[PDB]
């Protein structure tokens, strides 16, 4: 309850009192004589005119508490240069102290100007001082210009193989930019072409580890299996075989899953595409953009042959979505032909065989031999024939009745795990809540809701689903319901939360690094969907302006696949 | 002040301000005169620009001086809202408080009220 | 919504929940009954409206036209009253909407009249009084000749942007011009001043329509054993958002009979005070100076005085001040509309569903209407109420005390003087005047309307929706009126 505010002036103010200290002649705390010169200076001042200097003299060892403080290795030349930046207040590199600077910091023993160094000569290289550059990455090679020397190294290896520059460029980073796979690059015809000529001599194109280190199968294997094919016998054909196989499998994607078919990258988030908008805007959302985090925007690009599907499911299975059908009368009906999954995966889209039932805005969960759902509904009216939904196999078979009766219920796979909380018989309230799992496919015993509540907005509260409160006419007006009931099985204790203002009906389920994002709502009140999304942190207690939507639509499915270049150069 | 540091007097002066007692009224005023502050008097002038309607119920008017309450109303810069409140803190400047809770001697404070801007039937 | 559709709804719900019932309830032939319903859609459309243009001289020679309106909504009771409003804002659908309010208006509280609302559209603080008076003057010219002013025709009423000076031109233009052979030629108008032949009391007219519909409800037992009230006398709060002319009144009274008022609130900022405030300092402050700010012994409250704690709610101001949003944070028990339609519709079910009583508008301020029917009584009877009358009751009343007091000193032997009456009756004796008849007129009417609501409402089946049981009232009494003459 103190705070301390810094001024942004302070340094010159600083400056201007060590170098009147300095003038004044007095105040001198710390005598030194080396080589036979007296000189009269602060040692504070002194220490803060350099950089290796306070890290090196004002450590606090045993020699930093002495009379006399021995200094091996610095020269003339280093107390030239420090006298010389603590009067111009500058450090920079030039044409006459370039290579002086280079040669007395080698034995300074200071890699942080030896880092400098090495970064102004890479920021002033020229043909005429090859070897003083070369000098410069011996001496220091920074971590943070490796990349950079790595990459002139590549793109000019016809001159880097007489140039002395190779050998002491880096190779590490040369071996992991031949084998990476997304490096930005205009073409796949010469860059392919001069990444030969980099990684071997045109003699050749006319034990070491290094060279199994390339994981070839993990990289863009539709370009290189030309190469390979030429190329000596390798254990890394078999994923070219084994893919081409996928080609055929549009409907079996999520059950054709490979250990060589993990996620690349973490890049999850909300794209406003998809779904059936009704409330509170009346725009049919058409723009395919990608939020860019580096650039905090979804900027907009051509999004040539979209994925453009309509009130389409939404479910998380590997990063693989499956689903058949749509309903969303809640919101407002609105039948589509359209039907897309979203596979990160295989980098694919494709349209799926539609299912004779439209049952949708449940749990998918990839076990067994297809996926499973929990009974099924019409659009908007309950039926009497029970069929499981299987749009990979377009297969309209009976199967048996539900322990439930649940007609456009609402679940999702919290967490990765299937979880149900409460029910409800489609649009109409009920009196009795029974919580089935879609993923063990049985009413499994759980606590009875002492109060009539669902339909509400679930977030993700200590790594677990948690519904508190709640939005409907059950309770007689448009209050907060003081009970909060949340069953957590895996913590063991009940999660905290604030009551979800808007309502979360059959809604889409999207995880986003952990962070919970609602889009839409039910809104009784107001007769129509919700116009604003909102997020309420427990923890935050808070409302705080989240990741807004190009359209506030409820439900709407997100697609994962490869990004436009336009998108994603941002 | 005598460090010659004035964003943390200032910020002890405000948070004195803002956290000053109807019992320490007498600790504000001598500590702004004594101090002779480049920002104290400042703030102790809002303050009273801004309370002299809780201070005019109080006792508080009184003690202020009637010279330096006269010449802030007669600047244009108080918050006032109507006449007759304005009238009322005059009288309780140049009369004793409790008297009011004298208008035979026109004090020259009362001309400092502007009467055309008063409602017409109050006038 | 707007105006006009929120008073058709409502005609429509009352026909809908009446038909049921009236198809036996007054049959008296090959089951025809339910064509015979047309009787209802005849209620619905003003029978008649009309549109002015008329020329004015003006002070600086110049020619200007102007616009008026008039309707008449329902026939069925020969002479029309209503209102005359001088605004920019005035149209042909607002006029119709509010004579069809009006009709209903007058069913409820038992007035014999039809329904009728003018309007004018100009800018009263645009003219001096010389362009008002000719303003006025062939206005009613104009009316005149097509037959919308007649004494046994139509009879205007001063609206809120027109006084009694208005109607004393009305009167005595319309009196020497076209209804110069008319013996009842100055009951064409009602609400002149008293030169002119007003009543007295006219101005403390709603509040006191107000407080006495307030009263009749806040004594039933079977009514506010619903909520739980042991009302009449428990210091009861309440709080009056909008202090013009019906609040300051109805206030006055309610705090005379024994209420406490905390809040009082306007267009600008409110006030409260826990203590109560005195209704005569608060009025001669506000007519000192403006508005009520910086009141003594008041705090300024900051906030929505409509969610403030109390238990009587008093929203005289404009239109739509309860809506959905503000309906279920407020706190009041009792919502007494002293305004035309402070509640929309869709937060109506609201407070229905937290059984919140509210009282109606149409129910609530119809001592204007009555008032103003008892005035042109005055002006066709040509004499003032209860001037042949005072001096004998008091005779009698006198006699009686004196014989029973010789009676009594007869049996009992000293002489025993119950002759003399108690302060409150002699002061009632000695200032015996006109007003103390319209008083009880008005007190009558009211509590007679507010029984006859309560036993419909409980007939059909209805709990705290008052406004639908005062609704099929007026719809059922205009139907048995209209039925058995065609």
């Amino acid at each position: 309850v103190n705070n301390t505010y810094r001024s942004a002036q302070h340094s010159q103010a600083l400056l201007r009192g060590l170098l009147a200290l300095r003038d004044s002649g007095i105040l001198f705390d710390v005598v030194l004589v080396v080589e036979g010169r007296h000189i009269e200076a602060h040692r504070i001042l002194l220490a803060a005119s350099c950089d290796y200097f306070r890290g090196m003299f004002a450590g606090g060892l045993k020699e930093m508490e002495q009379e006399e403080v021995l200094i091996h290795g610095v020269s003339y030349n280093a107390m030239c240069q420090i006298l010389h930046f603590i009067y111009t207040s500058e450090l920079e590199l030039s044409l006459s102290n370039v290579q002086e600077t280079l040669v007395a910091a080698c034995q300074l023993q200071i890699p942080e100007i030896i880092h400098f160094c090495c970064d102004f000569l890479m920021s002033w290289v020229d043909e005429e001082n090859i070897l003083d550059v070369y000098r410069l990455a011996e001496l220091f090679d920074l971590s943070r210009l490796t990349e950079q020397l790595d990459t002139y190294i590549l793109k000019n290896f016809v001159a880097f193989s007489r140039t002395d520059k190779y050998r002491q460029l880096p190779l590490e980073k040369v071996y992991s930019l031949l084998s990476s796979n997304r490096l930005e690059v205009s073409c796949e015809t010469e860059v392919y072409e001069g990444a030969l000529l980099y990684h071997y001599s045109l003699e050749q194109v006319q034990p070491p580890k290094l060279l199994e280190t390339v994981r070839f199968p993990l990289m863009e294997a539709e370009v290189l299996q030309r190469l390979h094919d030429k190329l000596d016998p390798s254990p890394l054909r078999d994923t070219v075989a084994s893919a081409l196989m996928y080609h055929r499998n549009e409907s079996l994607q999520p059950s054709l899953q490979s250990p060589q078919t993990e996620l690349r990258s973490d890049f999850q988030c909300v794209v406003g595409f998809g779904g059936i908008h009704s409330t509170p805007s009346t725009v049919l959302s058409d723009q395919a953009k990608y939020l860019n985090p580096l650039l905090g925007e979804w900027k907009h690009f051509t999004a040539s042959l979209a994925p453009r599907m309509s009130n389409q499911g939404i479910a998380v299975l590997n990063n693989f979505v499956y689903l058949i059908g749509g309903d969303n009368n809640v919101q407002g009906f609105r039948a589509e032909s359209r039907c897309w999954r979203y596979d990160p995966r295989h980098n694919r889209w494709f349209q799926i065989q539609s299912l004779q039932q439209e049952h949708a805005d449940l749990s998918v969960c990839v076990v067994g031999r297809y996926i499973y759902a929990v009974a099924g509904r019409d659009y908007h009216n309950d039926l009497n024939a029970v069929e499981r939904y299987d749009p990979a196999t377009n297969s309209w078979a009976y199967v048996a009745p539900l322990k439930r009766e649940v007609y456009a219920h609402a679940g999702a796979t919290l967490e990765g795990k299937m979880y149900i909380t409460c029910g409800r018989r489609g649009e109409d309230y009920l009196k009795e809540t029974h919580c089935y799992d879609p993923g063990s496919n049985t009413w499994h015993t759980l606590a009875d809701g002492p109060v009539r509540r669902a339909w509400h907005g679930m977030a993700t509260l200590l790594n677990k689903l948690y519904v508190i409160g709640g939005s409907n006419n059950d309770a007689g007006y448009r209050r907060d319901v003081h009970q909060v009931a949340c069953y957590s099985c895996t913590s063991g204790q009940w999660s905290s939360v604030c009551p979800l203002p808007a309502g979360h009906g059959e809604p889409g389920i999207a995880v986003l690094d952990n962070r919970i994002y609602v889009l839409g709502g039910r809104s009784h009140n107001r007769g129509s969907r919700t116009g604003y999304v909102h997020i309420y942190d427990v923890e935050k207690d808070c409302w705080e302006e989240g990741p807004q939507l190009d359209n506030s639509i409820s439900g709407l499915a997100a697609c994962v696949l490869t990004l436009p270049r336009s998108l994603l150069l941002e | 002040c005598q460090l010659q540091i004035p964003e943390i007097i200032h910020f002890c002066c405000d948070f004195l301000m803002s956290w000053v007692d109807e019992e320490n009224i007498l600790d504000v005023y001598r500590l702004a005169e004594l101090f002779d502050l480049s920002r104290l008097t400042e703030q102790l002038d809002t303050y009273i620009l801004k309370n002299f309607v809780a201070f005019s119920r109080t006792d508080k008017y009184r003690q202020l001086p009637l010279e330096k309450v006269y010449s802030l109303l007669s600047s244009n810069r108080l918050e006032v809202s109507c006449e007759t409140e304005v009238y009322e803190g005059a009288l309780l400047y140049h009369y004793s408080l409790e008297q009011v809770q004298s208008l035979h001697e026109p004090p020259k404070l009362l001309e400092t009220v502007r009467f055309p801007l008063m409602e017409a039937e109050v006038l | 919504p707007n105006f006009f559709k929120m008073v058709e709804g409502f005609f429509d719900r009352g026909a809908s929940i009446v038909e049921d019932k009236l198809v036996e309830d007054l049959r008296t032939e090959e089951q025809k009954r339910n064509r015979v319903r047309g009787i209802l859609r005849i209620i619905k459309p003003c029978n008649h409206v009309l549109s002015l243009s008329f020329p004015i001289r003006r002070d600086d020679g110049s020619w200007e036209v102007i616009e008026g309106y008039r309707a008449q909504h329902s026939q069925h009771r020969t002479p029309c009253k209503g209102g005359i409003r001088y605004s920019t804002d005035v149209s042909v659908d607002e006029v119709k909407a509010l004579a069809s309010l009006m009709t209903y208006k007058c069913a409820v509280v038992d007035v014999p009249f039809g329904g009728a609302k003018a309007g004018v559209k100009i800018n009263p603080k645009n003219y001096t009084d010389n362009e008002l008076e000719k303003i006025t003057r062939r206005f009613t010219m104009e009316l005149a000749k097509k037959g919308f002013i007649g004494p046994g025709i139509d009879v205007p009423a001063p609206d809120m942007s027109t006084g009694e000076r208005e109607m004393s031109w009305i009167a005595d233009t319309y009196a020497s011009t076209i209804g110069h052979y008319d013996i009842n030629a100055h009951a064409c108008v009602t609400g002149k001043p008293i030169s002119q032949g007003g009543i007295h009391g006219r101005i403390s007219a709603t509040g006191r329509g107000v407080f006495h519909g307030i009263e009749n409800f806040i004594n039933e037992a079977s009514y506010m054993s619903i909520l739980g009230m042991t009302p009449g006398f428990g210091d009861k709060t309440f709080v009056v958002q909008g202090f013009g002319n019906v609040g300051l009144h109805s206030m006055r009274y309610l705090h005379r009979f024994g209420a406490k008022c905390i809040a009082v609130g306007e267009s600008d900022g409110s006030i409260w005070n826990p203590d109560g405030i005195d209704p005569k300092e608060l009025e001669d402050f506000k007519l000192q100076h403006g508005s009520i700010l910086g009141f003594p012994k008041a705090k300024p409250y900051e906030g929505s005085i409509l969610e403030a704690d109390c238990d009587i709610l008093i929203p005289a101001a404009s239109e739509k001040q309860l809506t959905k949003s503000n309906a279920p944070r407020v706190k009041a028990k009792i919502i007494a509309e002293g305004a035309n339609g402070p509640t929309t519709p869709e937060a109506d079910k609201i407070f229905l569903e937290r059984n919140i009583m509210v009282i109606p508008d149409l129910y609530l301020n119809a001592g204007g209407v009555t008032v103003s029917y008892f005035e042109w009584l005055k002006n066709l009877n040509h004499v003032s109420y209860g001037r042949l009358t005072f001096k004998y009751e008091r005779d009698s009343n006198y006699h009686l005390l004196m014989s029973v007091q010789e009676s009594l000193e007869r049996k009992f032997g000293g002489g025993t003087i119950p002759i003399v009456p108690t302060a409150e009756f002699q002061d009632r004796i000695s200032g015996a005047s006109e007003k103390d008849i319209v008083h009880s007129g008005l007190a009558y009417t009211m509590e007679r309307s507010a029984r006859q609501i309560m036993r419909t409402a409980m007939k059909y089946n209805l709990g705290l929706d008052l406004r639908t049981a005062a609704y099929v009232n007026a719809i059922e009494k205009v139907f048995k009126v209209y039925n058995e003459a065609g």
